[PDB]
RNA sequence: AGGUAGAGCACUGUUUGGACGAGGGGCCGGUUACCGAAUUCAGACAAACUCCGAAUGCCAAUUAAUUUAACUUGGGAGUC
RNA sequence: AUGUGGCGUUGCCCAGACAACGUCGAGUGACACUGCGCCGAAAAUGUACCGGGGCUAAACAUAUUACCGAAGCUGUGGAUU
RNA sequence: GACUGGGGCGGUCGCCUCCUAAAAGGUAACGGAGGCGCUCAAAGGUUCCCUCAGAAUGGUUGGAAAUCAUUCAUAGAGUGU
RNA sequence: GGUGACAGCAAGGAGGUCACACCUGUUCCCAUCCGAACACAGAAGUUAAGCUCCUUAGCGUCGAUGGUAUCGAACUUAGUUCCGCUAGAGUAGAACGUUGCCAGGC
């Protein structure tokens, strides 16, 4: 009875997405990676509308090289459309996940980028 | 003449309700007194150390329903 | 000689007998019974005495069911003494039956024994009885 | 649409409560009388002591 | 199996209804396909003379006001002292 | 807001009849019924069992009707 | 307990069912939920519970009406607030 | 010393939890049941992770079972008092 | 596919490198008797499983209509009447999710 990762990743994030959560002021972005690509989406959760969108398998960033370098520029580009509007206190939910490697990467562009997390 | 071994008993406390659903409450306003977590804190309440709800905002309060069973108190603001 | 190996509590309240048969009043596990139309307290003692005068008549013929159990216990006091000095000591175990409770259950023997066997035993029984048969229809 | 209740028993030996609303209905003594609108808020108050009065429709 | 029966009269109280339930008739229900809620009151020595022979499960024919309906006996209450039938259960399967 | 009456056994304990084979056991290691616990289809009971729950009573809010009280601060008591 | 009261079905049916060792003719005998009874129930000054007299209704019931009945309410005059 | 179904003898006297207590809170008796007069520099804080007694399955001595893996296994685990 | 508002458990049926999983790994950051877990590096082959499409109501979830009592009031001292509010069982019936805001692709 071999189990499946994401099911855990699922109570992960609802057991820790328990205090945190956006405002409209402060709003928080997620990651979530499954085994070649990354994505990322921005939400306001009083209204629980989409604002922001930061993907690895879009065409514009389409390399292969690394799979850091990837998770750079995802970073450094949504960093584009959020010093457009909305680029003071937000919150770095790490969906389920730890600290470590891909994640940080991510958090590092998203930050030496013009945020406030 | 005989021995009486039972006679015992403590002083109740005053738990339960102490504001009405509807009722227009202070900030810091005790809501509920309870051993336990019979019924949850919500929006703009909080819970202290002897597990009582209280108010955080000057608001109008509801008594509500949080999942299936488990149940919650919540202020809501304007008047 | 009917009693519970152990039971919880040893001094409990008195039960109640205002109401009719809250269950357990219709013969399903015989032929032919007998049932309570008043109220009382059938205790240990005469259930034993009401069995005894029917197996001591079918003379090992048929069977009994007891459909009644004395689970609760009651306590009385010394011979006359004065009030207030704590509850006193077990007496007995008894079952409350109310209007509708089969009380006694026969099975295995000829309608006409039983109309007589039952007629025996309800004058060792604190309350009226009635003699019923399987139900149909 | 009009009412006249009259108060054809005493109020004595009675609970608290029915005579509470005999008074709110604004009858007095034994055998007197009111004259007011037909509206569920006094047809209320006339069902919860309704073995104490009379009404009639005027 | 044409169980003569009557319709109960819209609001029958408690006491409208246990007085009734004297004189030796028996309140009922007929419910299901093709049909809706109607309150009933039906005879009880032609009911028991029908089911003494018909089995506990079988067909019945009883006329219901206007039009007839198959019907087949599914519930009772029965009281056990003083032995009479306080409801019985009818559903128009059609 | 809340677990009383009633009811219900799903949990804790009581329950009576009716149940199933591995096994200590019958023996000359075994059979097998038989002793005990277990699970099992089968059904009554509770102030200190409940999840399924009233009528009333409680708190409150009101452009929802009739009514005449209510509260605060002082003088004076009696009552236990 | 065969005291009696219906609604009841019913086994044997006036081909002659229960008796008398064939006479005999009108129902037979059973089995119950319910109504009034039944015995059930046996202390000390003096009848002794309608309170008394007395009553077969002047008992108990139901359905209408009449009347009597308080310092309650209404009339009439007065007082104090 | 007091309480006390007269007094004496006997028992008790402060605090905590539950029934009685009649679905808000409160509520008595010499009514029915148990606890306390502490313990822990972690059994406290905060960031992570992580999740069953029992049964069934088999397994080198197997006090049967502790130690070993698999099917469960509703939390029945467990939480210092 | 992601997040986000009020139906399950399983059981036969099928369908594909667009999804995501199944796998190749010890090679690296990670990383524990064990790369069984967790990491990261592959991307060869792939719906066999998870995922995923009705689905069976069999298990489960809801839930009627009838109406089986307890405030009030008399009658009475043994529970009977007139009220008003109606349960728990239990029948029928539904029911194998309604579906909020974006990517991609329509």
């Amino acid at each position: 009875s071999k189990i499946d990762k994401n099911k855990v990743r699922l109570k992960r994030h609802a057991r820790v997405r328990t205090n945190l959560s956006g405002t409209a002021e402060k709003p928080r972005l997620n990651v979530y990676r499954s085994n070649k690509h990354i994505y990322a989406q921005i939400i306001d959760d009083n209204k629980g509308v989409t604002l922001a969108q930061a993907s690895s398998k879009d065409s514009d960033i389409a390399t292969t090289a690394t799979k850091v370098e990837l998770a750079t520029k995802v970073g450094e580009a949504i960093a584009k459309k959020a010093a457009d509007k909305g680029i003071k206190e937000i919150v770095f939910d790490r969906g389920g996940y730890l600290y470590h490697g891909r994640v940080k990467a991510l958090a590092e562009a998203a930050r030496e980028s013009g945020l406030e997390f | 003449v005989s021995s009486t071994k039972n006679g015992r008993d403590s002083e109740s406390k005053r738990l339960g309700a102490k504001r009405a659903d509807g009722q227009f409450v202070t900030g810091g306003s005790i809501l509920y007194r309870q051993r336990g977590t019979k019924i949850y804190p919500g929006e703009n309440v909080g819970r202290g150390g002897d597990d009582t709800l209280f108010a955080k905002i000057d608001g109008v309060v509801k008594f509500e329903r949080k999942g299936r069973d488990k149940k919650q108190v919540s202020v809501y603001a304007v008047a | 000689m009917l009693l519970p190996k152990r039971v919880k509590y040893r001094r409990q309240h008195r039960p109640k007998t205002t109401g009719r048969s809250k269950g357990g009043n219709y013969v399903t596990f015989g032929e032919f019974g007998l049932q309570a139309t008043t109220t009382s307290w059938i205790t240990s003692r005469q259930i034993e005495s009401a069995r005894i005068a029917m197996t001591r008549y079918m003379k090992r013929g048929g069977k009994v069911w007891i459909k009644i159990f004395p689970h609760t216990p009651y306590t009385k006091k010394p011979l006359e003494v004065r009030m207030g000095a704590g509850k006193g000591a077990v007496e007995g175990w008894i079952a409350v039956v109310k209007p509708g409770r089969i009380l006694f259950e026969v099975a295995g023997v000829s309608e006409e024994v039983a109309r007589e066997a039952l007629r025996l035993a309800s004058h060792k029984l604190p309350v009226k009885t009635k003699f019923v048969k399987r139900e149909e229809l | 649409a009009k009412l006249q209740i009259t108060l054809t028993r005493s109020v004595i030996g009675r609970p608290e409560t029915q005579r509470k609303t005999v008074e709110a209905l604004g009858l007095k003594k034994t055998n007197s009388s009111v004259v007011v609108e037909d509206n569920p808020a006094i047809r209320g108050q006339i069902n919860k002591v309704k073995h104490l009065v009379t009404v009639e429709e005027k | 199996a044409s169980l003569k029966s009557i319709i109960r009269q819209g609001k029958q109280t408690r006491s409208d209804l246990k007085q009734l339930r004297k004189s030796g008739k028996v309140p009922a229900v007929v419910y299901g396909y093709g049909t809706k809620n109607v309150s009933v009151k039906v005879d009880e020595v032609e009911f028991i003379k029908v089911i003494r022979e018909v089995g506990r499960n079988g067909v019945i024919e009883l006329g219901v006001g206007s039009k007839t309906i198959k019907v087949m006996v599914a519930d009772y209450q029965f009281d056990p002292l003083k032995n009479q039938i306080t409801h019985i259960d009818f559903l128009a399967i059609n």
